[PDB]
DNA sequence: CGGGGGACAGCGCGTACGTGCGTTTAAGCGGTGCTAGAGCTGTCTACGACCAATTGAGCGGCCTCGGCACCGGGATTCTC
DNA sequence: GAGAATCCCGGTGCCGAGGCCGCTCAATTGGTCGTAGACAGCTCTAGCACCGCTTAAACGCACGTACGCGCTGTCCCCCGC
């Protein structure tokens, strides 16, 4: 099976493994490291969409948009401090 | 037709609007002319940069892409 | 189905 | 055209089902996608550098998202790499 | 006699300024962050040139902090310092 | 918030100052104000703190000038 | 006992620093205050720095390590 | 003979192509980038030696020390920039007062 | 290793009276290798963008432009046109 | 520990800011119309990478001399 | 006016800086091979300028009050020894 449903994630290894050498990153990357990150981007981006879920749902909308992102965004100060540099297009204050 | 525009376009009741959402309760007179100064100060760093990217593209018009990576560095250190 | 394995304060955003 | 947001369909799929996701929403999470990335490989291969090695392998990703990231969210998120890859790998 | 107050303050804040050792007591700080440490290892043989290093930082890093926290309280129009203009000088500098 | 066709026509003027002659994607004036506004609302946050702690309701250049030094700078 | 050292970091100490700061008047408040500001700033970027000890899996912690968690925290100090 | 004294540069300008290898900072280099980048650095180098010799002049030093390169850099607004945040061991703070403190 | 052999030949071409103490020349060291990294950072990202497998002078010398103010950029850049030019010739 | 100065609070006064109202003005949206450059593709040649040999410079160690710092004394300058 | 603090001058010590020498490694030189970049051409689209129309927003003025500023008096604390 496939190396991200080998490790049950859903993320193209692939290309990721591939983007380690298009970046210039290391002229050699072993084949835990991209898979590893592809587990830790899974996480983080879990973490944040569920709270902008809750956002949406809160405002009674499916749609999840950019407010929705900034206000989840900055109600978890761990979240908004690792993001106090990211700014949001159309996201309100 | 004697006003020029790039002052002007920034005006008294849109820097009241955004002072509200920056939660000001009120505000001296003379605060507009301090802002537009430091907006310009603000739009000329950027847009130098912007320029240079677009220049290392050798192309003459000016991308978002470009934006983004001028306001990205820049907007970080400030 | 993606639990979230952080524990962390509920939030009310409506 | 190179984007997740396929991969995000999947995991809003899998995490919120219930919400929809304006494309701006969705290249948000793009751009989003990509800082952590680049952030994360930079300081790894600056690390890697620093440690005179010409290969990334996965303590140096964990000692950089342990570096980069919140500490809790760090261990939250250290565990889920150790556990991936240790089914990867016992695969 | 005794020197009117301030007066003093003036000609020891121009020795300081021109002055440049370390003004911090440099066992005191060894210690101290040999402490500090000792939560997150259970034994590091420190560098004593790392120390020095740290030293050097936290001293410019404070005075940096002192002096804004100097020109908020002169904004505030007086002259004695507050603990509330360390707090909104850290708040303006998005160190809170 | 702030007006597309005023604001892209002074960046157009600054730009016209660095190149004199220039085109834009309307994206990266969209941008433009995204970036002017977010800065602008952070920094009116930052006085307003200045001029409570100067326990005035008025902001006062001074605050600005002040915020602007202890950030920005 | 260690922990008094953040308090044995003595009160004139600090009054030289704020001389170098070039204060002119400081209210007894302030002692603690700054105690704390440094503790956390310290205990931030000693946490980077052991992070790099151990990352090189040795228990010589190196100014360079220091170097590397300041630069990383954004700050950069010269001579090392 | 070495690369520098064709062009005229004291910087290593093997050292400098070495190091743009090693830091892999691309997959390759052309052979302009390094003397430019050694160019450069010489003249910066050369720049702020001028306002730490002046420095030490007035101090009557002919030994610049670390001192003297401070109050160059916070001398210079452009350098100052350029290091806003850059720190120096031993270096101070440049002697200033609010003269609002004065009586 | 070290760059304090080129950093005396340049401070006894603008000062050949002076002396240096040993901790600023490394206060130096330090500085000149923070400007060479600074500087191939932003021609890394340069190249990057333009998909280039390369980096040349006007990599370098349009990231240049990007490091340093205005004035000290002219002066600098002029520089380093001057010396690549005499390098092309010799 | 003592003394003095700064901080704080309260009161009065005037001006500036806020609000309302009316009229003017330009933005916002849509359509007109075109050209420039954007991007893509194909081809060819130059440039760098790689390998090998040779030579000179740089690095490391040692020695000698001079510069800087510290200490003591006297005169000048500031402060009460 | 007087006393305390600051500066200048001179001597001595101590070490660091500067120079010399020899060796080793890096830099230079030359040749080969290929691919990346540059150059040219073509096609598409998005960007630029202006008009037409509506309507809302902005501007200007007047009226009112509230807030800010300054003054005064008391009390505590911090500074200095």
């Amino acid at each position: 099976k496939t190396r991200s449903s080998r490790a049950g994630l859903q993320f193209p290894v692939g290309r990721v493994h591939r983007l380690l050498r298009k970046g210039n990153y290391a002229e050699r990357v072993g084949a835990g490291a991209p898979v590893y990150l592809a587990a830790v981007l899974e996480y983080l981006t879990a973490e944040i969409l569920e709270l902008a879920g809750n956002a949406a749902r809160d405002n009674k909308k499916t749609r999840i948009i950019p407010r929705h992102l900034q206000l989840a965004v900055r109600n978890d100060e761990e979240l908004n401090k690792l993001l106090g540099r990211v700014t949001i297009a159309q996201g309100g204050v | 037709k004697v006003l020029r525009d790039n002052i002007q376009g920034i005006t008294k009741p849109a820097i009241r609007r955004l002072a509200r959402r920056g939660g000001v309760k009120r505000i001296s007179g003379l605060i507009y002319e301090e802002t537009r100064g430091v907006l310009k100060v603000f739009l000329e760093n950027v847009i130098r940069d912007a320029v240079t990217y677009t220049e290392h593209a050798k192309r003459k018009t000016v991308t978002a892409m470009d934006v983004v990576y001028a306001l990205k560095r820049q907007g970080r250190t400030l | 189905t993606r639990f979230s394995n952080r524990q962390n304060k509920t939030v009310n955003y409506n | 055209k190179e984007s997740y947001a396929i991969y995000v369909y999947k995991v809003l799929k899998q995490v919120h089902p219930d919400t929809g996701i304006s494309s701006k929403a969705m290249s948000i999470m793009n751009s989003f996608v990509n800082d952590v990335f680049e952030r994360i490989a930079g300081e790894a291969s600056r690390l890697a550098h620093y440690n005179k090695r010409s290969t990334i392998t996965s303590r140096e990703i964990q000692t950089a998202v342990r570096l980069l990231l919140p500490g809790e969210l760090a261990k939250h998120a250290v565990s889920e790499g150790t556990k991936a890859v240790t089914k990867y790998t016992s695969a | 006699h005794r020197y009117r107050p301030g007066t003093v303050a003036l000609r020891e804040i121009r020795r300081y300024q021109k002055s440049t050792e370390l003004l911090i007591r440099k066992l005191p700080f060894q210690r101290l962050v040999r402490e500090i440490a000792q939560d997150f290892k259970t034994d590091l043989r420190f560098q004593s040139s790392a120390v020095m290093a740290l030293q050097e930082a936290s001293e410019a890093y404070l005075v940096a902090l002192f002096e804004d926290t100097n020109l908020c309280a002169i904004h505030a129009k007086r002259v004695t310092i507050m603990p509330k203009d360390i707090q909104l000088a850290r708040r303006i500098r998005g160190e809170r």
